[PDB]
């Protein structure tokens, strides 16, 4: 009978990640800024 | 080709977005909440353990550990004394002496074995053309002195006429490959 | 009863041994916990002739393959006769700690001893013990020794400190062994 | 019946601290991807007992080269103002009663550190040495700041006692009028009890257990209770002056049962920073706790003193 | 009386936890154990030699600025007085002439370490 | 709702080993209550659980005999009393159990396996297994 | 209920303790060492068995040598295993330690860490496997089982 060998599958196998992926996330700056204000003024009050 | 892990292009560019921004990088220690949730969601995964003596880790049939003299079927031993696994053995931790057994058969009246030299590299069962001593499956040898690690011949063959059906299963399974 | 079971058999009588891991000058040296030794006698009117432990193994390490030494006896006794003051003197020297020495009958240390030696552990001290210090060490020139069985016996004042420097404190841990004025020795 | 109090505030704060360990193991373990102990007990709920009796049962080290006075006496200062800091702790209703909490809070810390800092000198070696210096740089950093934040705090409070901030925070925590005040007393705590990033004194990897490493037995264990002990306390008052929870005259046990949880999230807080984050080096914290959190500091002081009188917010006494 | 009463029961729970430390093990006590560790070789010289360190000049300071918090300290006392002015006016100079030090220092390179 | 589907999932584990004896039983001595399908049990009394929706480690385990061969293996549990039968599905060398894929039966393979013996007797002591190389001479009995 | 029964049950009691919370010491020189942190890793925690490292000796109930022990290197290492506070336990893991190994014969290696630090257990291997070490560890904790030491104190 003919061989068997353990190649890749035909086609290639798929799209394999390599780069960095670290996803940008969080508010503005000015809306922590804000909301930090904001509960220390009600806090003085 | 190459790239640059910690070049930026260029500088001069700001402005009160950017350092407000910055300026919330610092002062709330942005970057490290995110680290914190980071080992957060590592506390709520299924950790990767075992309870071991009960549940254990895989292995192949080319695992090899401890050693074994194996037989034909008839029960008949099957080593012959040819000692080319003591020639090769790097650690030489095989000492052979041989003698006919009276049927006039090539038999060993010696195989011992220093397993605290052997460096478990398997080129003795892929050197002995009889396919006679082994490196068994087993790894849960271990023991309160040195002299119990010191074999003979006795106990690889005890090794063998305990682990034949394991031994057997995984040389059928490994074959084709050598 | 030895000899009358089994002749052909050697008997070595050593006398108190002194060693790393000892109950002998270890023993001495620990009498610093109390703020003075107490001594039958001042130490006086008593002898010492110790023993390596060295010593006493290679002599029972060659009276093993010694043809001779089969129906013999032997007092592993170790050179320098030794005044019990001046070996305490001598211990609390290189151990540089203090010397407070004062006399102590017999008795009331026996009493001593028995007190201590109530004691489900390893007792400190005991009356066979105190016995046992306070009774000089024989003359033994009547008996072979070590030289005839092929071991020059080891002074004190070259391996006390081994044993002794463990007891020290810092400020006096880094010192050596040639200052401590060593003991005085008699003959009698 | 004063003794019996003294028991119901001191044994169950040891086994709190006890299962601090654990609790410690269990969640760096489950960040780790792994499992902590669960082998000894149904949970691991015995490991702590375990490493105690383990450690009452070796023998201990009196080395040559040490002063037993300083060695032996260091542990016991240790444990004994760990333990003693918890005393007028109210929650809500206290043992000791003080005018001046804080100020005994403070100095029972500031002497502390003595123990880490004697024993480091009685044990004569060099990363003992290093680490009892380590510790000096680490207090000279962290005081100040303490001190100043504490009192930029109560500064709306109005005395030095810890009864009077259940009243101030009557209806409302006092997290929202100082939050940076929180954040740098936070950091504080952590830099005090030389836990991470601020270990810097028992630093495995710089010195290798320094301040204890001629350390064995029961002492080692004392130092190490001391230690899991000053964390509770110190996230008790990080919840009792700012995390405020709820007085109801009638009800002091739900006073007591929301201080228990938000030290519980303080102190799995606590875990959770050291697992994440790595050592800081001791002269990166100097330079951080002098030139971002004292200017800052000074700063809400004046700002903290301004805002009693343009608000007309001045506290009362008594 | 209570809290003298609460420090003796801490002391004597931490004495009588040294005693059976000290007292209930088996000891072996020998010269290689009881000798200082340095990581496996002996020590090439002692410990209590000349440790230089390098931040001395902000040991001073802190020193300094104990006592300003302790010059701090009275205000929650004196906010309650009549004036608020005065105290308002020296709290101030107080806090910004600690400040002013500080920056001098920080400029003048005493915060660094002597490198 | 999903809370309730995982404590339905936790009741049906705390209420499946007999009783709160063998719940018990299974749970001081193992630390885990993971219910799986019995896949075969041996001649010494090990069980040998299954369940494969788990992770690649934890999809067999054994649950122990409390007596081997005279040991009282109750807590004194071990690795080396799997037969090698069960060896090599344990240890995933196979995805064949020996109740379907039994092994080859041999007239000197050891009907009755033994856990590891290094303190005991029973045990292993080494020796030269050759003879007397050199003989020598044996004077006579009588003299002259 | 006898005195002998009691004091079964409290070695019982304190071999549970030592067998449970068993300190090792972070000593690892060659190979070996790797698989011993990987017995340290998620898959075969140590510290689910009451084991963690103490990288002093002092706070160290157990050492385990894994990996090649040197001529130059044997003094640290009985110098380590003195100032180990007793109770105290020795694991050679590999061939290097338990014997000489793949070293056997060669000048600078001692045949065996046994010549210079008394051995209680013998993991084999080139590397041993972590579980295999893990057997090891927990054939020393049956090991301490079995002390009878307030046995053979009420026995004297
Ligand atoms: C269980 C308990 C869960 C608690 C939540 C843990 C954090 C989970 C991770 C969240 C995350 O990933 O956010 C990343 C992001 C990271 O953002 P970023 O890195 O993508 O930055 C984006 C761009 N800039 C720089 C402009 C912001 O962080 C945030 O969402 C906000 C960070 C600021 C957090 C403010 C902390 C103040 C703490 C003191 C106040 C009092 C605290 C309460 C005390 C009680
Ligand atoms: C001192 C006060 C007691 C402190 C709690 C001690 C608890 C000891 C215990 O739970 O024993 C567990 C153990 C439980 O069994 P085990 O833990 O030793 O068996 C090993 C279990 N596996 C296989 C999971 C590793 O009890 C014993 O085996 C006997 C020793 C304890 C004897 C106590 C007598 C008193
Ligand atoms: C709740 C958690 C906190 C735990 C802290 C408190 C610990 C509680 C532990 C209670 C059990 C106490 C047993 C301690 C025994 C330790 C010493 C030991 O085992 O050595 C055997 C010792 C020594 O026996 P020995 O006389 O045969 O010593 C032999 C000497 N050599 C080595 C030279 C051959 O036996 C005892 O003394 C046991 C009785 C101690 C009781 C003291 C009270
Ligand atoms: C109304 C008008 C008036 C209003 C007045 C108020 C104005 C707003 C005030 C905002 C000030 C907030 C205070 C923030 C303090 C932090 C200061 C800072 O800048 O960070 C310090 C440090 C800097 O690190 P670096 O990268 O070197 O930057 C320095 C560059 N020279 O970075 C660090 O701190 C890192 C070291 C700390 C890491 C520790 C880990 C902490 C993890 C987060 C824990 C969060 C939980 C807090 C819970 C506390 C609740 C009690
Ligand atoms: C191994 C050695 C270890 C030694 C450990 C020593 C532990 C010291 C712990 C640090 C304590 C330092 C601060 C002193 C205690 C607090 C002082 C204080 O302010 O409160 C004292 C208290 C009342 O004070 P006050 O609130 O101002 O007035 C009450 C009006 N109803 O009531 C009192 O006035 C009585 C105070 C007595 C203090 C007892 C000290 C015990 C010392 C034992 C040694
Ligand atoms: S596996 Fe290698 S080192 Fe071991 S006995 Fe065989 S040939 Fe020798
Ligand atoms: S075991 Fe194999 S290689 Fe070695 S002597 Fe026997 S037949 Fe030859
Ligand atoms: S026995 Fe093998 S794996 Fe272990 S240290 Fe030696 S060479 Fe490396």
């Amino acid at each position: 009978s003919k061989v068997k060998q353990d190649m890749p599958p035909p086609g290639g196998y798929g799209p394999i990640d390599y780069k960095r992926n670290l996803p940008r996330r969080g508010l503005s700056g000015y809306s922590m800024f804000a909301v930090g204000i904001g509960a220390l003024i009600f806090g003085y009050w | 080709t190459y790239k640059y892990v910690n070049k930026k292009e260029q500088e001069s560019e700001v402005d009160m977005k950017s350092a407000t921004d910055n300026a919330a990088r610092i002062l709330m220690w942005t970057e490290l909440i995110r680290g914190l949730g980071m080992t957060l969601s590592y506390l709520f995964r299924e950790p990767a353990t075992i309870n071991y003596p009960f549940e254990k880790g895989p292995l192949s049939p080319r695992f090899r550990g401890e050693h074994a003299l194996r037989r034909y079927p008839s029960g008949e031993e099957r080593c012959i004394a040819c000692k080319l696994c003591e020639a090769i053995c790097p650690a030489q931790a095989i000492t052979i002496e041989a003698e006919p057994r009276a049927d006039g058969s090539r038999r060993t009246t010696r195989y011992d074995i220093d397993m605290t030299k052997c460096i478990y590299c398997g080129f003795c069962q892929e050197a002995c053309p009889v396919d006679a001593i082994v490196e068994g499956p087993n790894f849960e040898f271990s023991t309160e002195t040195h002299e119990e690690l010191l074999y003979n011949k006795e106990k690889l063959l005890n090794n063998g006429d305990k682990w034949e059906a394991e031994i057997a299963a995984n040389i059928q399974a490994d074959y084709l490959y050598r | 009863e030895v000899r009358s079971v089994f002749p052909e058999a050697i008997i070595i009588r050593p006398s108190d041994i002194f060693g790393r891991e000892d109950r002998f000058l270890n023993h001495f040296a620990n009498y610093r916990w109390f703020l003075a030794v107490p001594l039958v006698s001042l130490g006086f009117k008593t002898v010492k002739q110790p023993v390596y432990v060295a010593d006493v193994s290679k002599g029972i390490v060659n009276a093993t393959k010694d043809p001779d030494a089969v129906g013999k006896t032997f007092a592993f006794t170790g050179p320098n006769r030794y005044l019990l003051f001046h070996l305490v003197k001598y211990i609390f020297g290189m151990t540089h700690r203090t010397f407070i020495p004062y006399p102590l009958p017999l008795f009331v240390y026996s009493w001593i001893g028995k007190l201590f030696g109530l004691s489900p552990f390893e007792p400190w001290t005991t009356k066979d013990k105190v016995e046992r210090i306070h009774i000089s060490d024989v003359m033994p020139t009547d008996l072979p020794g070590l030289e005839d069985l092929g071991v020059q016996p080891t002074p004190l004042e070259l391996k006390s400190i081994e044993v002794l420097r463990r007891h020290r404190t810092y400020r006096w841990l880094s010192s050596e062994i040639e200052e401590t004025k060593p003991a005085k020795t008699v003959n009698y | 019946m004063f003794f019996i109090n003294i028991l119901t505030l001191l044994v169950p704060i040891l086994i709190a601290m006890a299962f601090l360990t654990l609790v410690e193991r269990k969640i760096l373990g489950y960040m780790q991807l792994r499992k902590g102990p669960n082998i000894v007990g149904p949970y691991g709920i015995l490991q702590p007992f375990a490493d105690a009796m383990k450690l009452f049962m070796k023998e201990p080290m009196r080395p040559l080269t040490t002063s037993m006075s300083l060695f032996i006496i260091a542990p016991t200062l240790s444990l004994t103002l760990a333990l003693s800091l918890w005393v007028p702790l109210p929650m809500p209703h206290p043992l000791i009663n003080l005018n001046l909490g804080i100020l005994f809070i403070l100095a029972t810390s500031s002497l502390s550190v003595y123990s880490i800092l004697w024993s480091g000198w009685a044990s004569n070696s060099k990363y003992s040495l290093f680490g009892a210096l380590r510790a000096v740089a680490q207090t000279i950093s962290y005081e100040v700041t303490m001190a100043i934040i504490l009192l930029s705090v109560l500064l709306m409070n109005g005395s030095y006692s810890l009864q009077t901030l259940i009243t101030t925070q009557e209806h409302m925590w006092l997290l929202l009028p100082a939050w940076p005040m929180a954040m740098m007393w936070f950091i504080s705590t952590l830099a005090e009890t030389n836990r991470a990033p601020f270990d810097l004194t028992e630093g495995e990897s710089e010195l290798v257990s320094g301040f204890n490493v001629e350390y064995a037995a029961g002492p080692f264990a004392l130092f190490f209770m001391a230690e899991y002990t000053n964390i509770i306390l110190m996230n008790a008052l990080t919840t009792i002056i700012f995390l405020g929870p709820l007085y109801y005259i009638n009800l002091p046990e739900l006073y007591s049962t929301n201080f228990m949880m938000e030290a519980l999230l303080l102190s799995s807080t606590f875990l959770w920073i050291r697992a994440s984050y790595p050592r800081f080096r001791y002269d990166q914290l100097m330079h951080l706790l002098w030139k971002n959190f004292l200017p800052l500091t000074l700063a809400l002081c004046m700002w903290h003193i301004s805002l009693p009188i343009f608000t007309a917010g001045v506290p009362p006494y008594m | 009386m209570n809290l003298y009463t609460v420090i003796f029961i801490n002391i004597l729970l931490s004495l009588t936890l040294i005693l059976v430390a000290f007292w209930l093990p088996q000891m072996n006590l020998y010269s290689e154990k009881a000798n200082p560790y340095e990581c496996g070789f002996d020590p090439t010289s002692s410990a209590r030699l000349p440790f230089s360190m390098k931040f001395f000049l902000v040991a001073i300071t802190f020193l300094l600025f104990d006592l300003e918090i302790a010059l701090l300290l009275p205000l929650p006392w004196a906010i309650q007085t009549i004036k608020t002015s005065t105290m308002m006016i020296m709290a101030f100079i107080l806090v910004t002439i600690l400040s002013l030090g500080l920056a001098y220092e920080w400029t003048q390179k005493g915060l660094e370490w002597t490198e | 709702m999903e809370l309730v589907e995982v404590l339905k999932r936790g009741v049906q584990q705390v209420t499946g080993h007999g009783g709160l004896r063998g719940l018990l039983r299974v749970f001081f001595r193992a630390n885990d209550i993971r219910i799986g399908t019995l896949v075969g049990e041996d001649k010494y009394g090990n069980k040998y659980y299954e369940d494969n929706k788990q992770f690649f480690g934890r999809h067999r385990w054994v649950i122990y005999t409390t007596e081997m061969n005279g040991k009282n293996t109750f807590w004194d549990v071990d690795g080396s009393m799997v037969p090698p039968e069960w060896h090599r599905w344990l240890h995933c060398m196979t995805d064949d159990p020996p109740t379907t894929n039994p092994p080859t039966a041999r007239k000197f393979i050891w009907t009755n396996h033994k856990f590891n013996v290094s303190a005991t007797p029973e045990q292993y002591v080494p020796y030269s297994t050759t003879r007397k190389k050199i003989h020598e001479w044996v004077p006579p009995s009588t003299p002259y | 209920s006898r005195a002998e029964y009691v004091v079964t049950k409290l070695d019982d009691l304190i071999n549970w303790a030592r067998r449970s919370s068993l300190w090792p010491m972070t000593f690892g020189l060659a190979c070996c060492a790797v698989e011993m942190m990987h017995m340290a890793a998620p898959r075969y925690d140590m510290d689910r068995f009451g084991v963690v490292f103490r990288a002093s000796p002092r706070q160290a109930d157990v050492m385990i040598v894994a990996g090649t022990l040197t001529n130059k290197m044997a003094p640290a290492l009985r110098k380590v295993y003195d100032q180990m506070p007793e109770p105290r336990y020795v694991v050679s893991m590999g061939s290097c330690a338990n014997g000489g190994g793949y070293y056997h014969y060669s000048y600078s290696v001692v045949r065996g860490c046994d010549r210079i630090v008394p051995v209680d257990i013998y993991v084999p291997g080139c590397p041993p496997t972590a579980e295999a070490l893990l057997y090891g560890i927990l054939q020393l904790q049956r090991k301490i089982k079995r002390e009878q030491k307030l046995k053979i104190w009420y026995r004297r």
